[PDB]
RNA sequence: AAGACCCACUCCCCGGCGCGGGGGCCCAAGUCCUUCUGAUCGAGGCCCAGCCCGUGGACGGUGUGAGGCCGGUAGCGGCCCCCGGCGCGCCGGGCCCGGGUCUUCCCGGAGUCGGGUUGCUUGGGAAUGCAGCCCAAAGCGGGUGGUAAACUCCAUCUAAGGCUAAAUACCGGCACGAGACCGAUAGUCAACAAGUACCGUAAGGGAAAGUUGAAAAGAACUUUGAAGAGAGAGUUCAAGAGGGCGUGAAACCGUUAAGAGGUAAACGGGUGGGGUCCGCGCAGUCCGCCCGGAGGAUUCAACCCGGCGGCGCGGUCCGGCCGUGCCGGCGGGGCGGAUCCCCGCUCUCGGCGGGGGACCGCCCCCCGGCCGGCGACCGGCCGCCGCCGGGCGC
RNA sequence: GAAACACGGACCAAGGAGUCUAACACGUGCGCGAGUCGGGGGCUACGAAAGCCGCCGUGGCGCAAUGAAGGUGAAGGCCGGCCGGCCGAGGUGGGAUCCCGAGGCCUUCCAGUCCGCCGAGGGCGCACCACCGGCCCGUCUCGCCCGCCG
RNA sequence: GCCGGGCGUGGAAUGCGAGUGCCUAGUGGGCCACUUUUGGUAAGCAGAACUGGCGCUGCGGGAUGAACCGAACGCCGGGU
RNA sequence: CCCAUACCCGGCCGUCGCUGGCAGUCGGCAGAGCGAGAAAGAGAGGGACGCUACGCCGCGACGAGUAGGAGGGC
């Protein structure tokens, strides 16, 4: 915690360094997709195959 | 991560000691294989000895 | 691992120094282990092999429990000739088959003034390793 | 020729990035198994032992 | 990485990507910047106008340190001092203006490009532009020269 | 996370073997042993493994408990089932369905247990 | 995505795409009438493309 | 520099004697049980010490592949020589030496500078440098002050005599270490009796050429022949390794077998015939469920005890723990800040530098309160459910 | 324009030809971002590596241009009596997206709300493009004024 | 030139998604034919215009064939 | 009446396009749907396969090539 620091506290053993920031917080997109907030905003899944 | 877990320190003979350490923030940094790979294949050239 | 920067670990350099070692260095490379009954009597692991030393072959086609003295130490070929370790040639004469000393255990030594002073030194410095470590 | 460009330089922040991604992946058991390390009996993955 | 280069894909194709009619010869047009006035005239006049000729006076022994004069615009004049000063100046009711010494920060001339926040300053500089002075006064500051 | 760790090991894994235009994963708890996101045996929080019993008779069902996720020495719970064929399948069917424990893998687990039980019976 | 799945109540913004220094070199070539396009010079100064193609005193200009 | 006046120690340097670096020799532990092999360094094992050593698991040797057979490797390991070092003490020596103030004196490098000119050189442009020829100095002078010249102020050095370590260079030499290099048409021309053989009057030019086997055990002897060469025999795991001998490709050739043959051969597409081998084909599918009759177990459901697991909207259980959340502070500290009394110094008061202290910000900690999570991260109860084990059930 | 009375080629094996360095340009990937970068230098077997050093960012490139040069060096409007207050960073057209909503979205019948959806029309308008103004430097023309130590 | 407002039966047919910016190789010997056409007695000659070919292209036909006529090509079965 | 690699029907391969579809494997905490010409709500007061999403799947159209360019090479 002093060689790289937390995100709210820069490193104490590096001159000016702090951990890189995440590009997305919740990487669990399985728990995201089946969350209610998203399911309400989705059209019906068209899953009937129409062959020639 | 919102909350960081509490790692337990183990004695020299295997069983868990009473002491615990908070998981440092660096273990929650983003995993970037493309960066680790890029840094590896470039830093690993620096120990090369010339031939001609 | 070795850390001495002046000691090589090159394959070609070690093989060149081995196959071109002078005679007094050939002697050292051609050392043999002592028997168990001799190893705790002198507290010495191994020893360069002389011309008249009782010997057992442990590896190869001539291995067995027979004791045989050395007859010559052919240092140029990195090999020794043991008295009964021989094979038949075509024309009925026998020839000493050569055995490598590393594949030979010494069962009795050819003691003399110079030989004894070697055994005690190999035993003196051996104790230093046990009096400094413990 | 000997003056071929043998060595490479990487940005210091990119080097520090990779060490953060390397350590952060050492805390995921699925990634350490996938590296082939037989660690199926280790008590806790961020293995910490006392200073003894 | 030669395994990604184009020559790996050109193995087996005779001309190696340089055509059969117009072979890849040594130097078909001359070496370097040759023919700048004769057969490469169009290229030099279409992409490097002004290349040929002399213009202006010569300065024999030029020392860049004499003409050294880094400039700073008024838009980032407040970035030289810490934010604590900029907020204590507006919070202050006495009317005391903070002093912003640019030559200490590394600039000599002050140019008036941006807009200034309405609170007085005391800009210590080596040179000023006319607009830079006019903007500083309008905010209520003062232009202090130094050498 | 699950989806994060998959993006790391989907191509670079010691358990991965790719040859003859086929891709396989030999990781310990991968029933159907294919390199997939569903059947991967290390990525998820809840995993089901079915391996032959040590004695050669029966199957071992391996469920992954949810408490200790970064503690591999206690993460997996192993139970041995040495009943007849029909009840052995009926047990693991209950252990997955009635527990709501990774239900997309019940039939895959019944297939695998059925293949292990069929191998253990005396070959003719 | 959780707060606004359909993007309702958002303002989609973009940076200045042609703000890169490269686009000053693009367009009609320099040395063309009214083609105020930055040329490629290794350094700027009185003796780097200030001559013949630029002064009316030296030949012509555009 | 000398004199005068104060001030200050009088101790260094030469010539003799005594009290870490190079070489040599050594230092851990399996040839332990079974089993492969021509040979094991292979394979398996060595429980409770899952053999033994390990500051030694570099490398090489050894009849394949060796931490423990050997040399070594590791060690702020040992021993013994040699080289100078480092002070100490003695003797013979040279050794009287400085600083400040005041007064009085002294002080500089010439066929050189500079100028003209010619030629070279330079980024140096009305000439940067160098050289020849001619001219040829000065002393408040001389040189420089990147545009020729005059005048006038400044600035700046002191040419034409000399010495001087370190940082720096090193395709030769001596001695070492290493490599994402080459692997015998490659790498040096040269892995070898290579600058050799050989060529040229000479200057010079300049190759090709590594490998039997673990070990010569290098084929005794018989037999045909003048002999080279064969046939036996023998050696070896192997002669299908027999002295230019590992592997032994292609072109080319011999022979054997098969097929074919007057539009040179070869080719594409389509079939047919014949071979070669293979399918180990030669009486042809199993897999569920149901029914039927023959059999055989310790056998089902349901309950009982025990263990484990899953989940809980327990509508909101209790307690921990954490926060990339926040607030509260008669808080505690560490810093950060271009936010504002003391000591020191140069001219008791003003100026300067340092140290507080105050404030702000941040972080850490002691709390208190919330908010959330523990599905990136928890325990106990409670309930439901599942599984396993053991009983019964027969 | 080659089956050519065009040239190379009897046959086999092995060797055998777009490379490296520097510079530049554009595209692309990554890190940081009005900054960025230690490359040089220091500090602490593999390791000649790696790590660290900003009171090692000197310096490079970027953040300002223009003129040969001396040089200069990047919005304004209104109100009140050249001064004092206020508003203070262009506009037009086209613009992906967002916003509003006239209305309109079934079980025995109406009344009947919340949510969700649709939509005439109307808006704020990203980037970018076209155009019109504005500002800085050079230069020209025409003028009126101001300022103070000399 | 500016504002503001009102007008949509989208004001011929047919077809079709468009616009736009970077970087850029090869080429810069051509040849042939219908029609038009210049020099020439003429030429499988020299030189142009227009379109299409050949070059870069096989296939069916013209016995043969760079260019003529038909027609342009993934690998196949049937039909025409 | 004969036949081309042209045209028609069918199979297969590939490319391109739809910037197509699929996270809904939503299971006694269950209810098995979005092929439907018509702006918008099946709205409240014990059960095969699958989904290396860089994957899988469905429709269409298309395929000559030197010099040259690019992509993909389990």
């Amino acid at each position: 915690d002093d060689l790289y620091g937390t995100w709210r506290k820069a490193a104490s053993l590096k001159s000016n360094y702090n951990l890189p920031m995440h590009k997305m917080l919740n990487t669990d997109l399985s728990r995201i997709l089946k969350s209610p907030e998203i399911q309400r905003a989705l059209r019906a899944p068209r899953k009937k195959i129409h062959r020639r | 991560a919102c909350a960081r877990p509490l790692i337990s320190v183990y004695s020299e003979k295997g069983e868990s000691s009473g002491k615990n350490v908070t998981l440092p923030a660096v273990f929650k940094a983003p995993i970037r294989p493309d960066i680790v790979n890029f840094v590896h294949t470039n830093l690993r050239k620096n120990n090369r000895q010339p031939y001609a | 691992m070795k850390f001495n920067p002046f000691v090589t670990s090159d394959r070609s350099k070690n093989r060149k120094r081995h196959f071109n070692a002078p005679s007094h260095i050939r002697r050292k490379i051609m050392s043999s282990p002592l028997s168990k009954e001799l190893r705790q009597k002198y507290n010495v692991r191994s020893m360069p092999i002389r011309k008249d030393d009782e010997v057992q072959v442990v590896r190869g086609h001539y291995k067995g429990q027979q004791i045989g003295k050395v007859v010559q130490v052919y240092r140029k070929k990195y090999v020794i000739y043991i008295e009964r370790v021989q094979r038949e040639k075509a024309n009925g004469t026998t020839v000493h088959v050569g055995i490598h000393p590393s594949k030979v255990v010494i069962t009795r030594l050819k003691l003399d003034k110079d030989r004894k002073k070697i055994l005690e030194r190999k035993a003196k410095s051996r104790q230093v390793g046990k009096e400094k470590g413990k | 020729k000997t003056w071929r460009r043998w060595h490479r330089r990487v940005n210091t922040t990119q080097k520090r990035y990779a060490i953060c991604s390397a350590l952060a992946a050492s805390a995921l058991p699925a990634l350490v198994m996938s590296k082939g390390h037989r660690i199926e009996e280790v008590p806790e993955l961020p293995l910490v032992v006392e200073d003894k | 990485p030669s395994r990604l280069r184009k020559t790996r894909k050109l193995r087996g194709h005779v001309s190696h990507g340089h055509g059969r009619i117009g072979k890849h010869r040594k130097h078909p047009g001359g070496r370097g910047n040759a023919g700048g006035m004769h057969h490469h005239r169009i290229n030099f006049d279409k992409y490097h106008p002004g290349y040929f000729g002399k213009v202006g006076m010569r300065h024999y022994h030029l020392k860049r340190n004499q003409s050294f004069c880094p400039t700073v615009n008024l838009d980032k004049l407040w970035t030289l001092v810490s934010e604590q000063t900029r907020v204590n100046a507006a919070k202050n009711k006495t009317g005391a203006a903070p002093i912003i010494d640019v030559v200490r920060s590394g600039y000599y001339k002050v140019l008036g490009k941006g807009k200034l926040p309405k609170q007085p300053v005391i800009v210590k500089a080596k040179f000023f532009s006319r607009r830079a002075e006019e903007k500083i006064k309008g905010v209520g500051g003062a232009c202090v020269l130094v050498a | 996370s699950a989806h994060l760790q998959w993006m790391v090991v989907r191509n670079c894994s010691s358990f991965l073997i790719k040859r003859n235009k086929q891709t396989y994963s030999t990781e310990p708890n991968n029933l159907k042993a294919r390199n997939s996101f569903r059947y991967n045996g290390l990525i998820h929080r809840k995993t089901v493994g079915v391996e032959p019993a040590a004695d050669g008779k029966g199957v071992v069902v391996v469920m992954k408990r949810r408490s200790g996720q970064r503690k591999p020495a206690t993460s997996y719970v192993r139970t041995t089932i040495n009943k007849n064929a029909r009840a052995t399948l009926s047990s693991i069917r209950h252990m997955i369905r009635k527990n709501k424990y990774h239900p997309d893998l019940r039939m895959a687990a019944i297939r695998r247990a059925s293949a292990i039980l069929r191998s253990q019976k005396p070959v003719m | 995505a959780l707060d606004s799945p359909k993007g309702r109540g958002t303002v989609l913004l973009s940076g200045p795409r042609k703000g890169r220094e490269v686009y000053r070199h693009f367009g009609k070539a320099p040395g063309t009438p009214h083609s105020h396009t930055k040329p490629y010079v290794r350094s700027k100064g009185r003796k780097f493309e200030r001559a013949r193609g630029r002064r009316a005193s030296r030949g012509y200009k555009n």
